[PDB]
């Protein structure tokens, strides 16, 4: 009738990429990888934080 | 919320909103433009 | 020889003042980069077709060019409007003129009026007997083409000749090439600047940056995507479709009966398994009215019917008016009733000089309810009683529910194309779309499948009992991707 | 009958009167009618233009029909009118902008 679907510009596979991305992070460099550089830090001692 | 709101949109086409018939085709191959225009209004507001 | 149009032949389309505005208008214009059949006068004066209608251009240095015949024969058989402008004096006739086998100048009448270096442009249409004239003189320097640019011209003269023009003729002054071009009906948008000269324009369909222009009412367009417009594809052919039955329908047995029923006893009689032209109804002139309720009587060739019947009988002249929806009276709400949905035709014609003698046998006393100090009365028809005088009338109803059609009137079949986009007509059913084969089972009793939105799906073939799909041809938005206009003008399409 | 806005040839029986300028007035020119203030204007009309237009297809100008010149229509001062009061339970006095 006219009416269509338009695709997302960020498909699937791309939004994965991005969690993936700030999974890592999170994990491997706490808060640091959102202020600024990724500072790698040992996970317990991210905790301890 | 989106599947209904275009599954009613759809449906609405199926509505005659005064007009002798909800299909187009139909009236443009009955009625000459003087009274096919008339029917033809009909469905346009409502679709519109 | 051809050139190219470019930018030219773009006219003030109305009497109307703009200025600062990118105003949008349809006309018949010359499309932009177009080919001009380009003419040559040295050491060529053909008839050229006028269509639709013609931009006209020349260029001078000598005045050569001076004048237009314009007409369908051109040899004193039909009207031709003649132009011609000789020194300083415009002449303009619309005579049926004895033109020469091959006009030129050396060096019945409807209207009379009388008053390289330059370039000369006109614009000749007909628009309902109107032969309007637009024109623009500017001064150029330039031999061997005609120059490029832009520069709009006015309306000069509208000449309410009537004359079906067809062909056109140029006249020549003998001891200038010139251009023709065809106009087509093409959106343009316009830069009226502060003085209120259109300085700059964009043929809608010329590209799809100039799509672009047209969607966003600009001649600067941003980077980005643009949803310019739909594309659709377009049918093919046309494919008529009916049931191949040759048996014609017996009106003649209804219209021409010996006698009609009594109006408390009106016969229904059932057409079907026919062909019903009514175009023999319709034209003839035996009829003092011919009036649809339902469905316009010219289309009633076209369109088809499950079944068609005919209620006749006899009523009184003044009392044709009541055969109607929405009627009410004694004859309406008493004897014969018609549902205010009907749909239909009712025709009647007087029988003053066949049922009138005087003529006792006519009685009168839910729709389509038979009703077989009392409520009978009759009448007394005479020669010599118009309102008083005795009417045949035959009320057509035609049931049009989509269903098998036994009456379907005089237009032949073609052929049907499978897996191409065509335009289809099913027992007067049509529509745009793809026909494929199918494996939807209908039950025998079924003729058209319907969709969520009440369209059709799939239809029977009428000839051939097989299941046909109906998928609308391929479709979609279109969109252009440009970058800046001052980047470039060159674009994408998605 | 062709109504197009275009210079009439053939106008209807009617006395024409003098024409007012700088001023709130109700005009008819050639059959077209509306209210507005007529001056002076700098707007170049093409000889075959008689009437000029606005976005919403109202009169811009108009050519007089008797002495070819071009003059603009400005709709007659209007606006909003609000009334600020404090509560009747203080006051009846109001102030009107
Ligand atoms: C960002 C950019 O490219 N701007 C240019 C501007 O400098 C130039 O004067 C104009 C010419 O019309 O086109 C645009
Ligand atoms: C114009 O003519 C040229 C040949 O000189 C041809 O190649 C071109 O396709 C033609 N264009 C149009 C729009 O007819
Ligand atoms: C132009 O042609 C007309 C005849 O149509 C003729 O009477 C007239 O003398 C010619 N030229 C001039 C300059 O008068
Ligand atoms: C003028 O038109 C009439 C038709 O009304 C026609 O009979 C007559 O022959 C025409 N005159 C000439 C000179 O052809
Ligand atoms: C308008 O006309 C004037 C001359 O009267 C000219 O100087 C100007 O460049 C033109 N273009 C405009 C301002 O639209
Ligand atoms: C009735 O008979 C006339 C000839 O007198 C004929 O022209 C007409 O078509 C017939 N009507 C029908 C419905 O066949
Ligand atoms: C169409 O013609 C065929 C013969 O080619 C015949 O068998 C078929 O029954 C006809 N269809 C109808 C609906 O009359
Ligand atoms: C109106 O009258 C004047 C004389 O006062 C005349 O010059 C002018 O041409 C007339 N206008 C029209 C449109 O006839
Ligand atoms: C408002 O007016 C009423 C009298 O009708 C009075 O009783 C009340 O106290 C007043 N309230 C204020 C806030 O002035």
């Amino acid at each position: 009738n006219g009416l269509t679907v338009l695709p997302p510009l960020l498909t699937d596979e791309m939004i994965a990429q991005y969690t993936s991305a700030l999974l890592a992070g999170t994990i491997t460099s706490g808060w640091t990888f959102g202020a600024g550089a990724a500072l790698q830090i040992p996970f317990a001692m991210q905790m301890a934080y | 919320q989106n599947a209904q709101a275009l599954n009613t949109l759809v449906k609405q086409l199926s509505s005659n909103f005064g007009a002798i018939s909800s299909v187009l085709n139909d009236i443009l191959s009955r009625l000459d433009p003087p009274e096919a225009e008339v029917q033809i209004d009909r469905l346009i507001t409502g679709r519109l | 020889a051809y050139t190219n149009s470019f930018t030219r032949g773009v006219y003030y389309p109305d009497k109307v003042f703009r200025s600062s505005v990118l105003h949008s208008t349809q006309d018949l214009f010359l499309p932009f980069f177009s080919n001009v059949t380009w003419f040559h006068a040295i050491h060529d004066n053909p008839v050229l077709p006028f269509n639709d209608g013609v931009y006209f251009a020349s260029t001078e240095k000598s005045n050569i060019i001076r004048g237009w015949i314009f007409g369908t024969t051109l040899d004193s058989k039909t009207q031709s409007l003649l132009i011609v402008n000789n020194a300083t004096n415009v002449v303009i006739k619309v005579c049926e003129f004895q033109f020469c086998n091959d006009p030129f100048l050396g060096v019945n009448c409807t209207f009379e009026y009388v008053s390289f270096k330059n370039l000369r442009e006109f614009v000749f249409k007909n628009i309902d007997g109107y032969f309007k004239i637009y024109s623009k003189h500017t001064p150029i320097n330039l031999v061997r083409d005609l120059p490029q640019g832009f520069s709009a011209l006015e309306p000069l003269v509208d000449l309410p000749i009537g004359i079906n023009i067809t062909r056109f003729q140029t006249l020549l002054a003998l001891h200038a090439a010139y251009y023709v071009g065809y106009l087509q009906p093409r959106t343009f948008l316009l830069k009226y600047n502060e003085n209120g000269t259109i300085t700059d324009a964009v043929d809608c369909a010329l590209d799809p940056l100039s799509e672009t222009k047209c969607t966003l009412k600009s001649f600067t367009v941003e980077k980005g995507i643009y949803q310019t417009s739909n594309f659709r594809v377009q049918p093919t052919e046309s494919i008529v479709r009916f049931p191949n039955i040759t048996n014609l329908c017996p009106f003649g047995e209804v219209f021409n009966a010996t006698r009609f029923a009594s109006v408390y006893a009106w016969n229904r009689k059932r057409i079907s398994n026919c062909v019903a032209d009514y175009s023999v109804l319709y034209n003839s002139a035996s009829f003092s009215t011919f009036k649809c309720y339902g469905v316009s009587p010219t289309k009633l060739n076209d369109l088809c019917f499950t079944n068609v019947y005919a209620d006749s009988f006899v009523i009184r002249g003044d009392e044709v008016r009541q055969i109607a929806p929405g009627q009410t009276g004694k004859i309406a709400d008493y004897n014969y009733k018609l549902p205010d949905d009907f749909t239909g035709c009712v025709i009647a014609w007087n029988s003053n000089n066949l049922d009138s003698k005087g003529n006792y046998n006519y009685l009168y006393r839910k729709p389509f309810e038979r009703d077989i100090y009392f409520p009978l009365q009759s009448y007394g028809f005479q020669p010599t009683n118009v309102g008083y005088q005795p009417y045949r009338v035959v009320v057509l109803s035609f049931e049009l529910l989509h269903a098998p059609a036994t009456v379907c009137g005089p237009k032949k079949s073609t052929n049907l194309v499978k897996n191409k986009c065509v335009n289809f007509n099913f027992n007067g059913l049509t529509g745009t779309g793809v026909l494929t084969e199918s494996n939807k089972k209908f039950l025998p009793f079924q003729q058209f499948g319907r969709d969520i939105a009440d369209t059709t799906d799939a239809v029977r073939d009428p000839q051939t009992l097989e299941i046909l799909d109906i998928t609308p041809c391929s479709f979609g938005g279109v969109s252009v991707i440009t970058p800046g206009t001052n980047t470039s003008n060159q674009v994408a399409v998605l």
